[PDB]
């Protein structure tokens, strides 16, 4: 970062990092869930399992 | 038709920039521009759709 | 602090320059990477006209040459400085330069850095002395009262006299906006002696100082060399003074937040084409481009030749305001409605609300038809004096429509209608809502359930009005209020009354601004041939 | 209640103006009994040529000509000063009585 | 609970509102409508806690 820099944002203007202002380090930010997931299943009332 | 859908107040106290403008503070001015500006591109976005 | 003076001073020669792509600093402090930006303001166009303003003398042949006038401070200023040695040493910003009006000065003193904004009684050439390579005396005032802000930051510099070709180039922006003054700095190393550098340079900010002060005006504090003796003799400097225009320009960062180049939209059509794109290298073929070549900074206003001042002693400093049940109308036009008059009255309004209107952009619009009604309230009754409210007052006495188009003014009159005339009275049970501008002068005897009982003694009927127990020694509320409601009407209609703007004179075939009754708008005016 | 963005009167005009899109907070309260006695320090700028920008000041006390300029002496014609002093003192109805 | 909410019967008392703000209704629409429960809480403030 700049000496004076407190927050980094991105392309699409979100913050992806910080900076603690205890302790001078710099941290990352992310969704804590991000990235598809997919359910296969046979019918309901076929069966249970998937 | 689509000329003729700057005469429309689209929520707005008047058609015309120039009345809004002219009338009211700075302020108070974006809450009714905004309008005519979205109902002008939603015009724009049905004339590139068909 | 002693100031010199000088005797005969050469005129100065206002030879210009051109500026090939300087006067760019950085606009905001939003941190970016990689990313062009389209942004709006007030910069040094390129290519432009830069005046300078030389302070070099012989030994003889010639006068000494100081050329520091009164520079206007219009909208901003870029001011570079191709000095060699230490001549020039800060600036002077004000109003009117005199000790009746404050200003400030930011010099560089020698040893420190000095902002002070006090009453300064300027001398007639501001200066600072040195003799034998070392700081002799500082001569820029006289007088200095009536000031609170001063900054001295710790600095030092070496003012001994050399010779050369000019090899230092410092440069400042200079704008102030919403009180704070800002302060730009860049500098670099040429080698020129009479004339501008070219090339591309950013400003980067250093100051931002928080005193609100009309500054309209601008001068620059140089500095006298002597041989070590009493008589003092300037030496080479020269430095340009260049004026912000509003306009666009197209901003380049890289990925570390700096700007590399940018472009100046509206110079020439290749920076149009880049300016429309958003980018630095443009594909071949061919593209349709946006207007950016227009630039209009002409007013013109056109407003009717009515000149009488428009009766507000009669409506507000008048005698015995009827009571709100019978209330009263007044038509007013053929006026110029001047509402700075009421000012030098001793009445003071507590309200002030306008509805269809904003307050400040009275002066400007004008109505083609507008009405004054004016009656006296209970004191907390003022707040039923609105669209869509329910009372005493909004029900039985004076309604308002919701699409009401206009003002309401209210001031408190305890002191000249609570000793004498109480006759204030207002409408209780009424049977029914009273429609918007309308009026009942009625003393009809009020009977519940059914009317006509025809005498005061039977069981159930009532008088309708009700006294106003106007007297003084009572709390606020409970206390007379005297109300003026304006109602405005813009139309097509020949307007009637219009407020105070001074008319300019027409100009034709010129994208300008023009103003027709309150019809601003912008493009230009040609002579028509419609019925 | 002229301490606000976007409004018109004597210190709206002449005295103090706030900018439009002002963040920030304004308080007042009613201060009768601490400065009213023997004060006589308290005024406000009446004619001025002119409106005062946002955020800015100015400490003049030259005499006002009406429609012209440079005026000599207060017994000239069309010439006021300035500035006009609250009259402040105890006794007085709420409206007139000293905030800060 | 079990009433008929006229408001026009408190302009014959001697006290007078200096304050009828109204939140998710009208005060004009008040004559109109039929609720299915109201409360009513009421203390004494200093005046300018209002
Ligand atoms: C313009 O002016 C005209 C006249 O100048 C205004 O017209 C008047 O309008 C009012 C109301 O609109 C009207 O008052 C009614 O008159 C009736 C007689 O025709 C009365 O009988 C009536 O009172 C009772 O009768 C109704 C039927 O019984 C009840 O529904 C009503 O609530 C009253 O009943 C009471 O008593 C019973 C007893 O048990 C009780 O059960 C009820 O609950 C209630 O307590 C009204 O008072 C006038 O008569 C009209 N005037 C004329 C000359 O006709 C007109 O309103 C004005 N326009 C505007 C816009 O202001
Ligand atoms: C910063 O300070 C400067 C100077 O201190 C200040 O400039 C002043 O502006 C006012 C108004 O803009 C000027 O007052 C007017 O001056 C003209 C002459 O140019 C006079 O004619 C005016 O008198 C009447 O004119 C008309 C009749 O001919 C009338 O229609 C009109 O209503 C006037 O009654 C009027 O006096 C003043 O002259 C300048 N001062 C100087 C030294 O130039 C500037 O306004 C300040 N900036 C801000 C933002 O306040
Ligand atoms: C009076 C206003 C004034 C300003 C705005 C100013 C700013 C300024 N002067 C600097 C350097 C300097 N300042 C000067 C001299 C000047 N440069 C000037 O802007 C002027 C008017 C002089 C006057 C002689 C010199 C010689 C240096 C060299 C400092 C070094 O060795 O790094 C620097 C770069 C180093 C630093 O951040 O300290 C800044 C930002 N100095 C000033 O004196
Ligand atoms: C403020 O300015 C006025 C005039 O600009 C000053 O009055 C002059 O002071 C000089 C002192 O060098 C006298 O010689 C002149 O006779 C004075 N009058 C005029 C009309 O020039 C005044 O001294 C300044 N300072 C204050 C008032 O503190
Ligand atoms: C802030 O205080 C904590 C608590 O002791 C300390 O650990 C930390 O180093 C401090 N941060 C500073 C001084 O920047
Ligand atoms: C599940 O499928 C069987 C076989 O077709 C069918 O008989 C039964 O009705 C189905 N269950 C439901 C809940 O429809
Ligand atoms: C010096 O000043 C005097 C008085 O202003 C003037 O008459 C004279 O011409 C000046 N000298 C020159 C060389 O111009
Ligand atoms: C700028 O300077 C040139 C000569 O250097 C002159 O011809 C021109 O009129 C000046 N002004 C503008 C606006 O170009
Ligand atoms: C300015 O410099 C002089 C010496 O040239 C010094 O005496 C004085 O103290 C300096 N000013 C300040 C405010 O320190
Ligand atoms: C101005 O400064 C001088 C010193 O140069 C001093 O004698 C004079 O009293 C000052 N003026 C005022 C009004 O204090
Ligand atoms: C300005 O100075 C004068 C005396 O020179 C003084 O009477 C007055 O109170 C001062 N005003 C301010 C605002 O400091
Ligand atoms: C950007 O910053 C880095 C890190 O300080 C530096 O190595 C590099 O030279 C700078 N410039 C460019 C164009 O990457
Ligand atoms: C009307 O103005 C006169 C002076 O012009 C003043 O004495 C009087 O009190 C005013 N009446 C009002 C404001 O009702
Ligand atoms: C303002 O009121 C005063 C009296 O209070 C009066 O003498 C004067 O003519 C009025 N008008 C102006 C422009 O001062
Ligand atoms: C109104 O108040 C009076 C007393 O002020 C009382 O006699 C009367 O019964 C009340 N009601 C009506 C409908 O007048």
């Amino acid at each position: 970062f700049q000496p004076f820099q407190q927050f980094g944002r991105d392309v699409s203007d979100f913050t992806d990092s910080v900076r603690d202002p205890k302790t001078f380090e710099i941290l990352d930010i992310s969704p804590c869930s991000y990235g598809g997931v997919s359910v296969i299943t046979p019918g309901t009332n076929t069966s249970k399992a998937v | 038709t689509l000329v003729k859908q700057l005469s429309s107040n689209f929520g707005a106290i008047s058609s015309v920039l120039n009345d809004i403008l002219s009338r009211l503070d700075k302020v108070e001015a974006e809450v009714q521009i905004d309008r005519l500006i979205t109902g002008r591109l939603q015009s724009l976005q049905t004339y590139v759709t068909q | 602090e002693g100031c010199g003076i000088l005797s005969n001073k050469s005129n100065p020669a206002l030879t210009q320059y051109f500026s090939s792509r300087r006067g760019f600093y950085y606009f905001d402090d939003t941190f970016r990477s990689s990313v062009r930006v389209l942004t709006t303001g007030y910069f040094l166009p390129f290519n432009s006209n830069l005046t300078g303003y030389s302070s070099r003398n012989s030994v003889t042949g010639r006068l000494i040459q100081f050329d520091n006038p009164n520079i206007p401070f219009k909208d901003g200023l870029y001011f570079a400085a191709t000095e060699r040695s230490n001549v020039i040493r800060g600036w002077i910003f004000g109003s009117t330069l005199d000790n009746t009006t404050q200003s400030a000065v930011l010099f560089n003193n020698g040893t420190h850095i000095v902002i002070n904004v006090c009453n300064f009684y300027f001398c007639q050439d501001p200066m600072l002395a040195v003799a034998n390579g070392s700081h002799f005396k500082s001569w820029v005032f006289l007088n200095a009262t009536n000031c609170t802000y001063n900054r001295v930051h710790g600095f030092e510099i070496d003012p001994s006299p050399n010779t050369g070709s000019f090899i230092h180039l410092r440069e400042h922006v200079f704008r102030n906006v919403d009180g704070f003054l800002y302060v730009y700095h860049n500098y670099e190393r040429v080698d020129v002696y009479d004339n501008f550098p070219q090339g591309f340079s950013v400003l980067k900010p250093i100051f931002k100082l928080p005193f609100g002060l009309n500054i309209t005006q601008f001068k620059v504090i140089m500095t006298l060399f002597s041989p070590t003796t009493s008589s003092f003799n300037a030496d080479a400097s020269v430095y340009f003074v260049g004026h912000l225009k509003p306009l666009t320009m197209l901003a380049e960062f890289d990925e570390n937040g700096t700007i590399t180049d940018a472009v100046d939209c509206s110079q020439d059509p290749l920076s149009e084409l880049k300016c429309t794109t958003k980018s630095l290298t443009v594909e071949k073929g061919i593209y349709q481009t946006s207007n950016f070549r227009v630039s209009p900074s002409t007013e013109v206003v056109r407003f009717p030749n009515i000149t009488n001042l428009c009766p507000f002693g009669q409506v507000f400093n008048a005698s015995n305001f009827p009571s709100v049940y019978a209330w009263e109308r007044l038509r007013i036009s053929d006026c110029v409605a001047d509402y700075a008059v009421l000012y030098n009255s001793s009445s003071s309004f507590s309200t002030f609300k306008c509805y269809g209107v904003s307050p400040t952009k009275l002066n400007d619009l004008c109505f083609s038809s507008v009405y004054a009604d004016y009656f006296v309230v209970k004191g907390d009754d003022v707040r039923q004096i609105a669209p869509a409210q329910t009372g005493v007052i909004a029900d039985y006495n004076y309604k308002l429509p919701d699409d009401f188009t206009g003002c309401v003014l209210a001031w408190n009159t305890n002191s000249v209608d609570s000793k004498s005339g109480n006759n204030f009275y207002y409408r209780l049970f009424r049977h029914g809502k009273i429609k918007p501008y309308e009026r009942d002068i009625s003393n009809v005897l009020y009977n519940s359930a059914g009317g006509t009982c025809s005498s005061i003694s039977q069981l159930g009927c009532y008088e309708p009005l009700k006294s106003y127990g106007f007297t003084p020694t009572v709390g606020v509320g409970y206390q007379p209020y005297r109300v003026v409601v304006l109602s405005f009407e813009l139309l097509n209609a020949p307007a009637t009354v219009c407020g105070p703007k001074k008319s300019t004179e027409l100009v034709k075939n010129k994208c300008v601004n023009f103003n027709f009754n309150g019809l601003t708008g912008t493009g230009v005016l040609t002579s028509s041939t419609k019925k």
